[PDB]
C-alpha cells in the first residue's frame, strides 16, 4: 500500500454505460450572427468508452426541418478494461466471464494487478477476507485476456466487478457492469 | 378581343394556403375581380373572401391566397370549383382535391432496443412546405404481427412541431421488426411509419465492413469477386483477429449460399483480403451459360473473432449486381417532347450497377462522333442536339463512351421524343434554353427565351408570362417582357433556398393570328437544386483544439443554426449501429419524402400547350375556353415504362 | 449443450513435477459434420501450452492457429482459440497439447474450453477442467434450488482466545457435540451430532441428548477429521443454516468454529493434559458466566 | 552554513511546491462529493500519485505528479464555479 502502484481503496470505477443520452431541447435563441444564432452547451460524456454519434434536428417555421449531418466524439484512454458480460446467466451454473485489458501505449509493456472484487451474490475465488489477484503483463499496442469463472447465486439483477492498475504508471480502471440473472 | 386566364396547382390542399394567377389579357383600364370555391357539386361557398383588381401598372397579373378549411364533407375523389369573375365575366373550373395534410417523421434514440428498454421517439409534424405545423396525430405501436399494443392521440398546437414520447418495452415480447406508426387525425389513410428492432444483445466492441474492389461482378471477370474486409473498435483503433467469410447468390427475394466460398482468413491490421473465384460461383450454381447469371446478385457474410474470443461481429454486405456493363443508362431526367428545328437539352442520367450516380462518364448520341460530354458530380450530363423541323418523331439513343472498356462492356439505352403538337398546326414554338450546373441557394440562373414564329405575328407577343412551381405549390409567377425583333430574352431567376430540392418552370404566351384564332404557346423545365438543409444546423466542437476527451469528462458542444429555432438532440453508442444501422433519420431521407409527393410528372414540356400545363402541377382555364385536360387522378401516370 | 459434446480430460504427465497434459474431445450432434468450428480455450492460472506442441498442431491440416498467436511467448498466452475446418458428427475428434505451470500460486482457478460452428454461437458447449475440483466444478452447496457458495477454508489457541473470539456478535449457538455417524457423499459431508449440552442456546430450540446434521465440502472431511465416537464440539453463526424451523441443518464453514475434545481415556494421556483442563476452563466458563454481557 | 547546490535547490524547491499541494489536497477530495464521479474518481489518483512522488524525493515524478494534481484542482474550482 506503497508501492508504485495505484490502491482498489482508490480506484473509482466506471460504470454509467448509456446506449443513447443527451435526449435534449435546446433553443437558439442567442444573438444572431452573418445569419447564424450559436449555441455553446455544457455536456457531460458518459463513462463509456466507444465513439458517441450526436444527431441534431431543428424545427424553425421560418425555415423549417433540418436533420443536421451527424457528429462523432470519440472518448478513449491508452489503458482500460473491457469487462464483456454476456446478456444473461442462469442461477448456479458456472460460466467465465473475461475481463479484456487493453493497452494503447506507444511502446512498452505494462504489469497490472487486476482483480475481480468479491460478491457475495456470486460464487468466485474471492471471498470476504482473500481477494482475487493475477499479476500480468499486456504487450504494447494490444490485448490481454483475463478469465474470471463464476457461479451466479441469486436471480434478478447481479454485479460483476473488475479493478487494475498499472506499476510504475498511476493508471488505474475499473468497470462496473450489471448482468441478468434468471432461474432455471 | 380580351381574355382572362385562371391558373392553378393540378391538386389543391386543405387547411393551407395555395395561389392561383389572374390575368387579363389585351383589357383596358382596372378590372376588379372577385374568386370564389364552391363543394362539388352545388354550393357551399367554402371561400369567396378574396377580392382583387388588376390595374395597368401591374400588367394585369393577379394574385390569389386561399385556405381552404376542412368541414363535415369514401373512397372516390372529392373536388372543389374556382369561379373567377372578372368585371361581369365568369370563368371557372373543376379541380382535384386531397385530403393529405403534409408530413410525418419519427425518430427513435435507437436502432433498435432490448426487452426492458424505453424506446425514445418524436414526432416531427410539418406542411407540405416543410414547415412546422400544429395539427392533431394519433401514434399507434404496432407488435411485429401487425398488432397496435399502444396509441395516443396528441396535439403539436405551440409545440413547434415537435411531439416527445415514449414507450417501455415490456419485458418479456416478441423479438422482431416492431414498427411506430402515425397520422395527421384528418387524413387517416396517409400513415406514416418507422421500424425498431427489439431483440436480446450485448453492444459490440467494434465495427466490420466488407467491400468488393468494385460495385458490381463481371461475368467475363477471371479474378472472381474481390473483397476486403475491415475491422476497427468503436474507439478508433485497428483490430486483430480472425474473420470467416462466405458468398451467395441472390435471385429476387430469394437467396443461395454457396457453401463451398467459404474462406477463414486471418484480420491483420485492422484488415483482410478475401475471394469468391468465378469457378465456385458457377459450379455453386452448376456452370449454366454465364449470361444466365445476368441480372442477379451477390453478397458477402464476414464474421470476425477477435483472438481475445471476448467479441464477435456479423456483417455483411449484399446485393452486389451481376453485370455484363459497369454503367446504367436513364432518361427519366430528359424531357419526352422536343420542337422541331430547337436545340434539344438531353439530361442523360448514368448510374453506376448498384444505383449511385457515376462521375465524369463519356457519353453521346447514336448519329454524331465528335459530340461528347462527361457526367458532372450528379450523375447527369448535358447533351444538346439541334433537330430537325420534321414532324416526324426523334428517336435518340445514347451510349457509354469510356476508354479501356470494349464496345460490348459499354452500355446504351433509347428513348422516343414527339415534337411539340401546335394550334391549329401552325408552327408556332416557345423554348426555354436553361445552362444545365449544379444550382445553388444565391447563384443566379439565367433562362433563355426563344421564340420560334413567323414573323407575322412576332410584333404582337410583347410578354412571357412565367411561373414556378416547387414542393408542389406556386412559388412565385412573373412576367418577362420582350420587344418585336427579339426571339431571345434572358430571365435573371435569383435562386434562394426556396428553391430546394428542386423547381419547375413553365412560361406561356398568347395571341391572335392566323385567321382570328386565340392562340396559347408553352414550355415546362425541371431544375434540381443542390439539396440541402433551408436554413442550416451544424454541431461542431466546443474546444477549438484538444486531445480525446475523457470517460465521464466535460465537454464543450457548439450548435451553429438558425435564430429561434428548435434542435433537438441525441447521442447514441454506435455500437449500436452495428446491430442495426436501418430506420435512421436523414434529411435527404426527407428530400425523398418531398419529390415523391410531386404533382408534376414529367422532366418537361407538353404534347400541346394544354400538357406542359398538366405535366407540372397546373391548370389552365381562359375565358376563350382554352382549358386544360382536368386532373382527376391523385397519383402520377402508373409507371408503364 | 446438445449441438457439441465436450470431454476436457487433464491429467499429470509421466516421465518440473507440475507439468501436464490438456486433452479436448469434441463431436457434432448432426448428420453432416461441422463446418469452421471454434475451440476456445483458457489456461489455469500458473500454466500456457507448450508451443513446441502448438505449432505441431497449426501444421496440421483440419486445424489452424493464427500465426498471432504462435509468435508470442509461451508465457503471453493464457487464452487462446484453435480454429478447425471440421468436428465429426460421427465420432469424438479429439488433440492435446502438454502444459506447464510457470508461476506458483495457491488457489488455482480452473481453466475452461468452448466450442461452436463460427456461423452460430448461442449453440455452443463449454467445459471446465481443474487438477482437484472434480469437473473445474467450483465448490458450491445447493439444496433443491438455492445455492450458496462452499470455496472457503476450515499457534496455541488460548484458554482466552476461546473466551474471546466466541462472545462476539453473530455466534448464535456454541455446543459440545458427540459426532455420531459419518455419511459420505458426491457433495456433502454430513457430520450428525449429538448436542451434549446447549453451552449457549439460541434460536434452534434443541433438547439437548437431541441431534442436528452438520455439513461440509467434501473439500474439507480430511482437514477437520473429526471421527465417530469422538466428542468434538463448536460455534458457528446465526446465518449458517439450511431450511427451515424446525427441521433445519447447520452449515460448517470459515466463521464456525470446531475443535477436538481427546476422549476422556485420553485425558489421561500427559500429551492432552493442559487442554482437557481448559476446554476444562472454557464450557465452565461459559455455562456459568456464559458471556461479559 | 553555506549555500545549496544546484540539484540541492532545485530539487528542495520542487518538493515544498509539491508540499504545498498535499497539504490541502484533503480539503480538495472532499469538495468532489458534490461534483460528478469523474471528479472523485481523478483525484483520487493524482493523490496517491503525488505523495508517492513526494516520498521518492526524485524529480521527475515530483514535477509530473506537481502538476497532474495542479490540473485536477484546477477543474475542481471551474467546477464549482458553474454552480455558485
Ligand atoms: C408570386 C406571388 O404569388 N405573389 C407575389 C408576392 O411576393 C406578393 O404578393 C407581391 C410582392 O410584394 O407580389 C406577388
Amino acid at each position: 500500500l506503497d508501492e508504485d502502484i495505484i490502491a482498489e481503496e482508490n480506484i473509482v470505477s466506471r460504470s454509467e454505460f448509456p446506449e443513447s443520452w443527451l435526449w435534449n431541447v435546446e433553443d437558439l435563441k442567442e444573438p444572431p450572427k452573418n445569419g447564424i444564432s450559436t449555441k455553446l452547451m455544457n455536456i457531460f460524456l458518459k463513462d463509456s468508452i466507444t465513439t458517441w454519434e450526436i444527431l441534431a434536428v431543428s424545427m424553425s417555421d421560418k425555415k423549417g426541418i433540418c436533420v443536421a449531418d451527424p457528429f462523432e466524439v470519440t472518448v478513449m484512454q491508452d489503458f482500460f478494461i473491457d469487462l464483456r458480460l454476456p446478456y444473461s446467466v442462469v442461477r448456479n451454473e458456472q460460466v467465465e466471464i473475461r475481463a479484456v485489458l487493453y493497452n494503447y501505449r506507444q511502446n512498452q509493456e505494462l504489469k497490472v494487478r487486476v482483480e475481480l472484487l468479491h460478491n457475495p451474490a456470486f460464487c468466485s475465488l474471492a471471498t470476504t477476507k482473500r481477494r482475487h489477484q493475477q499479476t500480468v503483463t499486456i504487450p504494447p499496442k494490444s490485448s490481454l485476456s483475463v478469465p474470471y469463472v463464476i457461479v451466479p447465486l441469486k436471480t434478478g439483477l447481479q454485479e460483476v466487478e473488475v479493478k487494475a492498475a498499472v506499476y510504475h504508471h498511476f493508471i488505474s480502471d475499473g468497470v462496473r457492469k450489471s448482468l441478468k440473472v434468471v432461474p432455471e | 378581343s380580351p381574355m382572362y386566364s385562371i391558373i392553378t396547382p393540378n391538386i389543391l390542399r386543405l387547411e393551407s394556403e395555395e395561389t392561383m394567377v389572374l390575368e387579363a389579357h389585351d383589357a383596358q383600364g382596372d378590372v376588379p375581380v372577385t374568386v370564389t370555391v364552391h363543394d362539388f357539386p352545388g354550393k357551399k361557398l367554402v371561400l369567396s373572401s378574396e377580392k382583387t383588381v388588376l390595374t395597368p401598372a401591374t400588367n394585369h397579373m393577379g394574385n390569389v391566397t386561399f385556405t381552404i378549411p376542412a368541414n363535415r364533407e369514401k373512397g372516390r375523389n372529392k373536388f372543389v370549383t374556382v369561379q373567377a369573375t372578372f368585371g361581369t365575366q365568369v370563368v371557372e373550373k373543376v379541380v382535384l382535391v386531397s385530403l393529405q395534410s403534409g408530413y410525418l417523421f419519427i425518430q427513435t434514440d435507437k436502432t433498435i432496443y432490448t426487452p426492458g428498454s424505453t424506446v425514445l421517439y418524436r414526432i416531427f409534424t410539418v406542411n407540405h412546405k416543410l414547415l412546422p405545423v400544429g395539427r392533431t396525430v394519433m401514434v399507434n405501436i404496432e407488435n411485429p404481427e401487425g398488432i397496435p399494443v399502444k396509441q395516443d392521440s396528441l396535439s403539436s398546437q405551440n409545440q413547434l412541431g415537435v411531439l416527445p414520447l415514449s414507450w417501455d418495452i415490456p419485458e418479456l415480447v416478441n423479438m422482431g421488426q416492431w414498427k411506430i406508426r402515425a397520422y395527421y387525425e384528418n387524413s387517416p389513410q396517409q400513415v406514416f411509419s418507422t421500424e425498431f428492432e427489439v431483440k436480446e444483445y450485448v453492444l459490440p466492441s467494434f465495427e466490420v465492413i466488407v467491400e468488393p474492389t468494385e460495385k458490381f461482378y463481371y461475368i467475363y471477370n477471371e479474378k472472381g469477386l474481390e473483397v476486403t474486409i475491415t475491422a476497427r473498435f468503436l474507439y478508433g483503433k485497428k483490430v486483430e483477429g480472425t474473420a470467416f467469410v462466405i458468398f451467395g447468390i441472390q435471385d429476387g427475394e430469394q437467396r443461395i449460399s454457396l457453401p463451398e466460398s467459404l474462406k477463414r482468413i486471418p484480420i491483420e491490421d485492422g484488415s483482410g483480403e478475401v475471394v469468391l473465384s468465378r469457378k465456385v460461383l458457377l459450379d455453386g450454381v452448376q456452370n449454366p451459360r454465364a449470361e444466365d447469371l445476368v441480372g442477379k446478385s451477390l453478397y458477402v457474410s464476414a464474421t470476425v473473432i477477435l483472438h481475445s474470443g471476448s467479441d464477435m461481429v456479423q456483417a455483411e454486405r449484399s446485393g452486389i449486381p451481376i453485370v455484363t456493363s459497369p454503367y446504367q443508362i436513364h432518361f427519366t431526367k430528359t424531357p419526352k417532347y422536343f420542337k422541331p428545328g430547337m436545340p434539344f437539352d438531353l439530361m442523360v442520367f448514368v448510374t453506376n450497377p448498384d444505383g449511385s450516380p457515376a462521375y465524369r462518364v463519356p457519353v453521346a448520341v447514336q448519329g454524331e462522333d465528335t459530340v461528347q460530354s462527361l457526367t458532372q458530380g450528379d450523375g447527369v450530363a448535358k447533351l444538346s442536339i439541334n433537330t430537325h423541323p420534321s414532324q416526324k418523331p426523334l428517336s435518340i439513343t445514347v451510349r457509354t463512351k469510356k476508354q479501356e472498356l470494349s464496345e460490348a462492356e459499354q452500355a446504351t439505352r433509347t428513348m422516343q421524343a414527339l415534337p411539340y403538337s401546335t394550334v391549329g398546326n401552325s408552327n408556332n414554338y416557345l423554348h426555354l434554353s436553361v445552362l444545365r450546373t449544379e444550382l445553388r441557394p444565391g447563384e443566379t440562373l439565367n433562362v433563355n427565351f426563344l421564340l420560334r414564329m413567323d414573323r407575322a405575328h412576332e410584333a404582337k407577343i410583347r410578354y412571357y408570362t412565367y411561373l414556378i412551381m416547387n414542393k408542389g405549390r406556386l412559388l412565385k409567377a412573373g412576367r418577362q417582357v420582350r420587344e418585336p425583333g427579339q426571339d431571345l430574352v434572358v430571365l435573371p431567376l435569383s435562386i434562394t433556398t426556396d428553391f430546394i430540392p428542386s423547381f419547375r418552370l413553365v412560361a406561356y404566351y398568347t395571341l391572335i393570328g392566323a385567321s382570328g384564332q386565340r392562340e396559347v404557346v408553352a414550355d415546362s423545365v425541371w431544375v434540381d437544386v443542390k439539396d440541402s438543409c433551408v436554413g442550416s444546423l451544424v454541431v461542431k466542437s466546443g474546444q477549438s483544439e484538444d486531445r480525446q476527451p475523457v470517460p465521464g469528462q466535460q465537454m464543450t458542444l457548439k450548435i451553429e443554426g438558425d435564430h429561434g429555432a428548435r434542435v433537438v438532440l441525441v447521442a447514441v453508442d454506435k455500437g449500436v449501429f452495428v446491430l442495426n444501422k436501418k430506420n435512421k433519420l436523414t434529411q435527404s431521407k426527407i428530400w425523398d419524402v418531398v419529390e415523391k409527393a410531386d404533382i408534376g410528372c414529367t422532366p418537361g414540356s407538353g404534347k400541346d400547350y394544354a400538357g406542359v400545363f398538366s405535366d407540372a402541377g397546373l391548370t389552365f382555364t381562359s375565358s376563350s375556353g382554352q382549358q386544360t385536360a382536368q386532373r382527376a387522378e391523385l397519383q402520377c401516370p402508373q409507371p408503364a415504362a | 449443450c446438445n449441438k457439441f459434446d465436450l470431454k476436457v480430460t487433464i491429467k499429470p504427465a509421466p516421465e518440473a513435477k507440475n507439468t501436464m497434459i490438456l486433452e479436448i474431445c469434441t463431436r457434432y450432434r448432426g448428420d453432416q459434420d461441422a463446418t469452421m468450428s471454434i475451440l476456445d480455450i483458457s489456461m489455469m492460472t500458473g500454466f500456457a501450452p507448450d508451443t513446441d506442441d502448438l505449432k505441431q498442431l497449426a501444421n496440421g491440416v483440419d486445424r489452424y492457429i493464427s500465426k498471432y498467436e504462435l509468435d508470442k511467448a509461451f508465457s503471453d498466452r493464457n487464452t487462446l482459440i484453435i480454429y478447425l475446418d471440421k468436428v465429426s458428427h460421427s465420432e469424438d475428434d479429439c488433440l492435446a497439447f502438454k502444459v506447464h505451470q510457470y508461476f506458483n500460486v495457491e488457489l488455482i482457478q480452473p481453466g475452461a474450453v468452448k466450442v461452436y460452428a463460427y456461423y452460430n454461437l448461442e449453440e455452443s458447449c463449454t467445459r471446465f477442467y481443474h487438477p482437484e475440483k472434480e469437473d473445474g466444478k467450483l465448490n458450491k452447496l445447493c439444496r433443491d434450488e438455492l445455492c450458496r457458495c462452499a470455496e472457503e477454508n476450515c499457534d496455541k489457541v488460548t484458554l482466552e482466545e476461546r473466551l474471546d473470539k466466541a462472545c462476539e456478535p453473530g455466534v448464535d449457538y456454541v455446543y459440545k457435540t458427540r459426532l455420531v455417524k459419518v455419511q459420505l457423499s458426491n457433495d456433502f459431508d454430513e457430520y450428525i451430532m449429538a448436542i451434549e449440552q446447549t453451552i449457549k442456546s439460541g434460536s434452534d430450540e434443541v433438547q439437548v441428548g437431541q441431534q442436528r446434521t452438520f455439513i461440509s465440502p467434501i473439500k474439507c472431511r480430511e482437514a477437520l477429521k473429526l471421527e465417530e465416537k469422538k466428542h468434538y464440539l463448536m460455534w458457528g453463526l446465526s446465518s449458517d443454516f439450511w431450511g427451515e424451523k424446525p427441521n433445519l441443518s447447520y452449515i460448517i464453514g470459515k466463521d464456525t468454529w470446531v475443535e477436538h475434545w481427546p476422549e476422556e481415556d485420553e485425558c489421561q494421556d500427559e500429551e492432552n493434559q493442559k487442554q482437557c483442563q481448559d476446554l476444562g476452563a472454557f464450557t465452565e466458563s461459559m455455562v456459568v458466566f456464559g458471556c461479559p454481557n | 552554513t553555506s549555500l545549496p547546490t544546484s540539484n540541492e535547490y532545485q530539487n528542495e524547491k520542487l518538493a515544498n511546491e509539491l508540499k504545498s499541494l498535499l497539504d490541502e489536497l484533503n480539503v480538495n477530495e472532499l469538495a468532489t462529493g458534490s461534483l460528478n464521479t469523474y471528479y472523485k474518481r481523478t483525484i483520487k489518483i493524482s493523490g496517491q500519485k503525488a505523495m508517492y512522488a513526494l516520498k521518492s524525493k526524485d524529480f521527475k515524478k515530483m514535477s509530473e505528479a506537481k502538476y497532474q494534481l495542479q490540473k485536477i484542482y484546477n477543474e475542481i474550482d471551474e467546477a464549482l464555479k458553474s454552480k455558485y
